[PDB]
């Protein structure tokens, strides 16, 4: 469905929620970040990359019990 | 011919108002001490909620058959049924005093839910049957009050009767004493309803009741071909369901904005229901004097929209006593509206049964409450409390205008 | 005021194989009674891996297949603390155990109908070796 979340992890720090419900931005997240759903395909986009955007981004499915991260 | 009132009208209204109080106590008893019942039974807070949510789900379907029995069988039959079910629900809850007997308490609470379908929309039928002009709107409010006072008492009695001890054997003893009290009052109110609830006084108490006396789906078609009753169904639903969504999410709001103030969140809920008991009475005491049913309905409604805005924009001013005042004013106005809405429905559709009108109003309020509660919990978790609160303000502002297009078509008044 | 939400993971320490350790997650700003808590683990040479989830409201506990039968998720609502008991730890259970919270407040009308919840707040982590 639209149960996809995009997390950002910088080294030695916890993952931070960027986008949830496929496209919904979480409060506080820079507006450059935006997510799209297209069937079982999900795309995160940083509109303008920034000194901050360098990190690891993980997709997650929360649709079923065994939560699976990308 | 002869329009005379008897003194048994009070007796009947008081016996109904009292077992409506008992039914409303049964609806909330499990919640008042939810964490105690979660431990006693080993179930979730979800499972204990189903107890309170079952009252609301049963009413929407069983309304149409219950309102048919009203006209097919009478008002004594409906009273005996409702009282008997309230008594049966209560006694079945004494084969539930073992941690592993949650199915049986739910069996009890379902029976207690079915009893409500024979109680909640009946105030206006009893007013019409037993009370004459200049007192019909007040019996209806004495009943709504009986219900609100049972919800209040029910917030206060279970924490006193049952302590938060974890011992599975002494907690069962502490729930036995509540279940016995309620069973023994539901039995007493039942046996009286069989003694003193006449199907009709000897003479009609009013000139409108005298003339009312002189297909079910046809009559349901005719109430929905009436625009002033359609508007009232929609607007009553908006107001009462916003009240429901306000009350369900009130605790959550005060803990978000006053973290550590759980005692005072429950106190704020008691203030809503106590202020509401007073407004229920006075709205009715004001209508049987003035007969101002379209203007009262609009001013109250508009006072439920001003109040939701002030509550909305004062929840984060950091003042807990302000939240007391605001929530108490809402409950005042939003509970005074309910008896007013029932009686305005009986004025707009006079010859039509009061049962069908009040039940359709209740079904609306229960549908809109479920919808607004689902919608609001989704808006708050994703946009904040102020947005979910504005949501309720915009459906109250929309309902204000809808209330204003309802005509002052006062038929029961025209029939005197 | 709206107290800020913080999740604090404690307990993580080196333990011998077949060792049992109990991590904790203190919760401030919200109540474990209205929200489900998840455990996610990251090994120094791996990525994020979901361990377990508990709902106090729905009374539900869910576990990752590898952890199942060795890990129990539990919650003390009276302390606003959740926990994880890892009974038979393997050398591949060495990781940074992070405790997160779901965005959804749990109540009778709670649903995933428009917005599917996600893991809103996360703890710093506590390492188990
Ligand atoms: C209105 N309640 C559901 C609270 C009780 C009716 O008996």
């Amino acid at each position: 469905s639209s149960a996809v979340a995009w997390y950002q992890q910088k080294p030695g720090k916890a993952p931070k929620l960027l986008i949830y419900s496929a496209s919904s931005l979480y409060s506080g997240v820079p507006s450059r970040f935006s997510g799209s759903r297209s069937g079982t395909d999900f795309t995160l986009t940083i509109s303008s990359l920034q000194p901050e955007d360098f990190a690891t981004y993980y997709c997650q499915q929360s649709y079923v019990n065994p939560i699976t991260f990308g | 011919s002869v329009i005379k009132v008897s003194k048994r009208r009070w007796v009947v209204v008081l016996v109904f108002s009292c077992y409506s109080l008992c039914n409303a106590f049964q609806w909330i008893q499990y919640g008042s001490i939810n964490n105690i019942f979660m431990n006693f039974y080993g179930v979730s807070a979800f499972a204990i909620d189903w107890l309170s949510m079952c009252y609301m789900l049963t009413y929407i379907p069983l309304l149409l058959p219950v309102a048919w029995m009203l006209e097919k069988f009478g008002l004594r039959t409906i009273a005996i049924t409702g009282s008997a079910l309230n008594c049966l629900g209560a006694w079945v809850k004494l084969g539930s005093l073992e941690p592993h007997l949650f199915p049986v308490t739910m069996v009890g609470q379902v029976i207690c839910s079915v009893a409500q379908v024979f109680i909640l929309g009946m105030p206006s039928r009893i007013a019409s049957v037993w009370f004459g002009a200049d007192e019909v709107s007040t019996a209806c409010s004495v009943a709504v009050f009986g219900n609100q006072l049972g919800i209040a008492i029910g917030f206060l009695v279970p924490p006193v009767l049952v302590p938060n001890i974890k011992d599975p054997e002494k907690l069962a003893y502490h729930i036995s004493i509540m279940f016995y009290i309620i069973g023994g009052v539901a039995t007493f109110l039942f046996i009286l309803v069989i003694i003193v609830f006449k199907e009709k006084p000897k003479h009609p108490p009013s000139r409108a009741q005298s003339l009312s006396y002189a297909s079910y789906l046809s009559s349901i078609v005719r109430l929905f071909k009436n625009l002033n009753f359609v508007l009232l169904v929609i607007t009553y639903g908006l107001n009462a369901g916003a009240f429901y969504a306000l009350s369900t999410l009130l605790n959550r709001m005060v803990i978000l904005h006053f973290p550590g103030e759980e005692v005072n969140a429950g106190r704020i809920g008691l203030t809503i229901v106590i202020a509401g008991m007073f407004g229920a009475m006075i709205s009715g005491i004001w209508l049987d004097k003035s007969k101002t049913y379209k203007e009262t309905t609009l001013v109250v409604y508009i006072m439920t929209l001003v109040g939701m805005v002030v509550y909305t924009f004062t929840l984060n001013l950091n003042h807990l006593w302000v939240v007391f005042i605001t929530a108490g004013t809402l409950g005042f106005f939003m509970t005074g509206y309910l008896p007013l809405g029932f009686e305005f429905a009986v004025e707009l559709t006079y010859p039509e049964s009061e049962g069908v009108s009040s039940g359709l109003l209740n079904v609306s309020a229960q549908v809109f409450g479920i919808v607004f509660t689902i919608s609001q919990g989704q808006i708050i978790d994703n946009h904040g409390t102020m947005f979910g609160n504005i949501f309720l303000c915009v459906f109250l502002a929309l309902g204000s205008a809808l209330t204003a297009f309802i005509k002052s078509d006062l038929r029961r008044q025209r029939a005197n | 005021e709206i107290s800020e939400v913080q999740l604090v993971e404690s307990g993580g320490g080196l333990v011998q194989p077949g060792g049992s350790l109990r991590l904790s997650c203190a919760a401030s700003g919200f109540n474990l009674s209205s929200y489900s808590i998840h455990w996610v683990r990251q090994a120094p040479g791996k990525g994020l891996e979901w361990v377990a989830s508990i709902s106090s409201y729905y009374g539900s506990t869910s576990y990752a297949d590898s952890v199942k039968g060795r890990f129990t998720i539990s919650a003390d609502t009276s302390k606003n603390t959740a926990y994880l008991q890892m009974n038979s730890l393997r050398a591949e259970d060495t990781a940074v155990y992070y405790c997160a919270r779901s965005s959804r407040y749990e109540f009778f009308y709670s649903n995933s109908w428009w917005y599917w919840p996600a893991m809103d707040y996360w703890g710093q982590g506590t390492l188990v070796t």
